[PDB]
RNA sequence: AGUCGUCUCGGGCGAGAGCCCAUAUCGACCCCGAGGCUUGCUACCUCGCUGUCGGCUCUUCCCAUCCUGGCCCUGCAGCAGGGGCCAAGGGUGGGGGUGUUCACCCAUUAAAGGGGAACGUGAGCUGGGUUUAGACCGUCGUGAGACAGGUCGGAUGCUAUCUACCGGGGGUGUUGGCCGCCUGAGGGGAAGGUGCCCCUAGUACGAGAGGAACAGGGUGCCGCGGCCUCUGGUCUACCGGUUGUCCUCCCGGGCAUCGCCGGGCAGCUACGCCGCAGCCGAUAAGGCCUGAAAGCAUCUAAGGCCGAAGCGGCCCCCGAAAAUAGGCGGCCGUCGAGGGCUCGGGUAGAAGACCCGGUUGAUAGGGCGGGGAUGUAAGCGGGAAGGGUCAACCGACCCGCUUAGUCCGCCGCCCCUAAUCGCCCGAG
RNA sequence: GCAUGAAUGGCGUAACGAGGUCCCCGCUGUCCCCGGCCGGGGCCCGGCGAAACCUCUGCCUGGCGCGCAUGCCAGGGACC
RNA sequence: CCGACACAGGUGCCCCUGGGUGAGAAGCCUAAGGCGUGUCGGGGGAAACCCGGCCGAGGGAACUCGGCAAACUGGCCCCGUAACUUCGGGAGAAGGGGUGCCUGCGGGUGCGUAACCCGCAGGUCGCAGUGACUAGGGGGGCCCGACUGUUUAAUAAAAA
RNA sequence: GUCGAGGUCCGGGGCCCCGAAAAUGGACGGGGCUCAAGC
């Protein structure tokens, strides 16, 4: 070795291909004792900044500091399915699942357009935009009979885990009509208690305030912004070639030695950049709002939406979370959050900090 | 606690941008004898391939004297940067900037070799080095 | 949580923005934007711009 | 390529030096080896062409380990040194002269380790040296001329046929077709590495000088993955100033790099900002327990306990073609679920692909309102250094109507316009 | 003075030079460290439409071998 | 026309050229005359990358064999100008100040309030007045050849 | 000097052990084999 430098880029995020699905997946879940749904979903709204009295350990403890925040709007999720998992030869297997029958929709923002009355939406009509093949002639009696069978299997003991299937409600915030379907794990150490929790919440609405705790750490999962095909200089951060180079400057010099007589997979190359599945850890939850307003001192409440609205986004109308820092994805992207799977030994107290200013000035 | 009052170093909550690389010319702001110095290295800093060492407000650098009294020229000394032209952020989120790149010549321990400092001294530098702050007349 | 006042347009700007310029003679100026800083340093007269608070003082000055 | 005289490295005996003491450290004379990282020797392949040294870019590997982790002996009081062992996950930088490799030197640093890959890498680059054709100097030759002696100048060709790697798509198969959510065989990762500061503490140690460690707190630098609230750059959308010329003059415009200059939101960016667990399991050197062979002794022979930045898991990324080619709920078939093209647009984009909307309507346009960028429009009225018959009129420029005018690749409300008509696979 | 030398001239020299070489001010994207924008290619669609080159083929690790193998030996992978 | 071509070369640019700005047959704009045949078109935030341009915060050669490329200066008026020297020069050395538009006067040649040129005072706007176009970066040592000039058409322009 | 059965040495023979460090991942031909599937 003559001169040594660290490799350009990381090999731990390969292949750098387009994400399999625009809806992020969660491979691992935190281990908790409290019986609650482990995470939530929302749509990216924008970014602002606040001034607060710092409380986490450090030199700047008890001092007013600047902190950027990302606001993400979180209309309540509809809990409409329960799924059971048994243990297979190589891993977990889906024993069965059951979903509630169709019900009228009481939160669709219908407007009385001239001619014809209000549309009178119902569930299984917003859901067919995602599933496209839903049960026919499905009734409460058979739904209850299926739920009883699932409970009987749980009692027999072949069910090792249970998860809740939920769907988003973009029509509430008037972002879109096609919902997004996910399944979330539940905390606790008893499958029967987890099943009872899910059963009690079947067919109902669930809000961030009922699951997440203000001031706790989270992990954010989403699909980053797309950049298209990019050269190695931007994709892996290689060094530009000498200015006298007559065959270009934004390319790798040599793509390998004589032996092995092949191009190695570790040589930087052009390709897809952005629109990748990524996870960021230890993002603090600063505050949870309600109806687009934030309560600061129990006497003055301010509207989180900046003057003129969020750029490229509408007006926040439902519950929202204020995450400290930046999150992957573009505006309107679906973003999922889970309780921190890997928190530090010393972490900030679980409570909203003291906020002294919130930036609501025009951001465009 | 060791050296309650005789300590020559402190800590600061703000980290100014490293806007002054190797080869930059700094104006000497004290009466130690030097007038202009050139950065030839930054202490307590590890670089990488083809990367020049950079320093900001409150950083100690190794410099060679270019202008000054005959007994100071062509001498390698230690300096502490007290003012820089590149704006840097503070705790409140506001950016602070100065008018010129100015430094004060000090011993490696951190005891200034002069007795007077001209112009304002950045609060970050004053906090980082107690003696510089003690001798400073204007601190902002 | 204090709204600094720009030294050129004489208007307040929100916390977390703007910048402070320190002169060698010891005085400090506050600038709410690069536009204001550049106009101040080039020397454009703020008393002739209706969007600055100095224009009101100039109007009172003339009558 | 073969060989290893030579080179790098290691071992055997122990004269001798070490206040006594061969082995803390050195190890004469002599003897036995490893590597193929220096040079040499041979002439085995290549002269119907395998394009040189150095440098830049980029990838990878070995340990005979420079720093980082853990230990043993000491002529180890502490702080440090000398020698050796385990350990290749990470780091090993910036500059001066010289073409230089190298060596020398400078300031930092934990350290600024040596090497293999056709002396890695010219269908990647550069061309400073070597090595043509021109010329000068020294020496040699009667001369033409020569010099592993100096010096100035002296060209670097390419439309990828196969394979390889990077990303993007259409298919068949998976014992009928379709949609939706999942599992996770197997692969990849460094996703982390490393300094300094406070306290322990002027404490242990030491005559003094000097001067630690476990534990507990803070923070910098290098590396990695994201984002545009703040700051900075750009911003051939946009607004303003102004020069030459042309449209006769006024307004308003063409060209002169966007004519030039200042500012500039959205977007993209870094010089900006945010995020990156220390805990379990088994081990290497080493430290021990029980214990005989060998009535004692003994860490080893059988047996057992602790013990590393190293190894495996937790963590992150890809992942039903995973040939044991998966699970589940639903829908259809034995006319028909479910699709493709076509339509209005981007959370996307080289073609494909992907996402939202499509009268169960706010997808785009238009209207209105909000928020922005420039910076006060044209027109009219008054003043203006003066001149003019001191009259009419001319006059750069200034003040008021005027936070004006212009513009918006941002947001909200309103179905006013277009998201229509239509065409084709499709299991049996 | 290995191995300078006076007309194959010796020494010096103002002015001159797209000659060779060293240093200083100023300047700057040469560099720290690269980022935006513009026009033309590249890309897609409708046309006209070749050439260089070509034994047949064409995945790898250790090897035997005219001593540096896509094709041989033993293994590992590979749906088109 | 010659070069195999409806070749970006050569022969022939061989002779000639309104207006404005301007020293100018310079650059830019424009009248006359000519052309849309330096002859394949259409689409697009439709990328990476390559060629030709514009700008880049802080530092300012730390890059490199070497400041290669780019950048600084730039027209005109006034002041001022070194070592050396072959007395001719060096020299536009170096370095410093000014430059727009508007309102009025003075001056030179002139019969003239024709035309061209030269000063003076005052008012006034901008970040910037040779505002675009045009338009030198400078200094100090050493070697070689005195200078202008010529040379390997097709890798050497040099001290030959 | 009390126990109370073989002790203490020397030179040899067979197998094995230490001495024993390399660069793309990999070589007993491979799987693998321990009263052998070794000698
Ligand atoms: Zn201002």
């Amino acid at each position: 070795g003559k001169v040594h430098r660290p490799r350009r880029g990381s090999l731990g995020f390969s292949p750098r291909k387009r994400a399999k699905s625009i809806v992020p997946r969660i491979r691992s879940w935190p281990k908790e004792t409290e019986v609650r749904m482990l995470g939530f979903a929302g749509y990216k709204a924008g970014m602002t900044h606040i001034l607060m009295i710092d409380d986490e350990p450090g030199l700047t403890n008890g001092k007013e500091i600047f902190m950027p925040v990302t606001i993400i709007e979180t209309p309540p999720l509809r809990v409409f399915g329960i799924r059971a998992y048994r243990m297979g030869y190589l891993g977990l297997e889906t024993a069965t699942e059951v979903i509630v029958p169709d019900f009228p929709l009481d939160n669709y923002p219908a407007k009385e357009r001239k001619g014809k009355p209000k549309p009178k939406m119902t569930f299984y009509k917003l859901l067919e935009r995602r599933i496209a093949t839903l049960p026919k002639n499905y009734t409460q009696e058979m739904f209850e009979q299926k739920l009883g069978q699932l409970e009987d299997m749980i009692k027999e003991g072949e069910i090792v885990d249970v998860r809740a299937i939920v769907a988003t409600q973009p029509w509430v915030i008037k972002l879109k009509k096609k919902p997004e379907v996910m399944e979330y794990a539940i905390g606790g150490t008893s499958v029967e208690e987890k099943f009872n929790y899910i059963k009690e919440k079947l067919g109902k609405e669930l809000r961030v305030g009922e699951v997440l705790k203000e001031g706790e750490l989270l992990d954010v999962i989403a699909v980053t912004k797309g950049k298209g095909t990019q050269g190695p200089v931007k994709r892996w951060g290689i060094k530009l070639r000498a200015h006298k180079d007559s065959k270009g400057r934004r390319k790798v010099g040599s793509i390998g030695p004589w032996h092995p007589a092949r191009v190695m997979w570790t040589v930087p190359m052009a390709g897809q950049m952005g629109f990748h599945h990524r996870t960021e850890l230890n993002k603090r939850l600063i505050a949870i709002g309600e109806n687009g307003k934030l309560k600061l001192d129990e006497n003055t409440e301010i509207e989180i939406t900046p003057k003129g609205g969020f750029p490229h986004y509408g007006i926040v109308r439902s519950d929202f979370m204020m995450i400290a820092g930046s999150v992957p994805g573009a505006i309107k992207r679906i973003i999922r959050v889970r309780p921190a799977i890997r928190p530090p030994k010393k972490k900030p107290p679980v409570q909203r900090p003291q906020i002294t200013y919130v930036s609501v000035e025009s951001k465009q | 606690a060791k050296k309650g009052a005789g300590a020559t170093r402190g800590v600061s909550a703000v980290r100014p941008t490293r806007a002054l690389p190797v080869g930059a010319y700094l104006t000497v702001a004290d009466n130690s004898g030097a007038k202009v110095i050139q950065i030839i290295g930054v202490v307590e800093y590890h670089g990488t391939r083809r990367r020049l060492a950079s320093a900001g407000v409150g950083d100690m650098v190794v410099a060679t004297v270019k202008k000054g009294r005959p007994d100071m020229r062509h001498q390698v000394v230690r300096a502490v940067i007290i003012r820089q032209r590149k704006e840097y952020r503070r705790l409140d989120g506001m950016r602070v900037k100065f008018e010129d790149n100015a430094a004060v010549i000090v011993t490696p321990e951190g005891v200034p070799r002069g007795t007077e400092i001209r112009g304002p001294v950045a609060r970050e530098a004053a906090e980082r080095w107690v003696r510089i702050g003690s001798i400073a007349s204007i601190i902002v | 949580a204090r709204w600094n006042v720009c030294s050129y347009c004489g208007k307040p700007f929100e916390p977390g923005t703007g910048k402070m310029y320190v002169r060698n003679d010891g005085r400090v100026l506050f600038f709410c934007s690069r536009k204001c800083e550049r106009y101040y340093f080039m020397g454009r007269n703020p008393r002739k711009l209706k969007w600055t608070k100095a224009y009101q003082e100039a109007r009172l000055q003339r009558g």
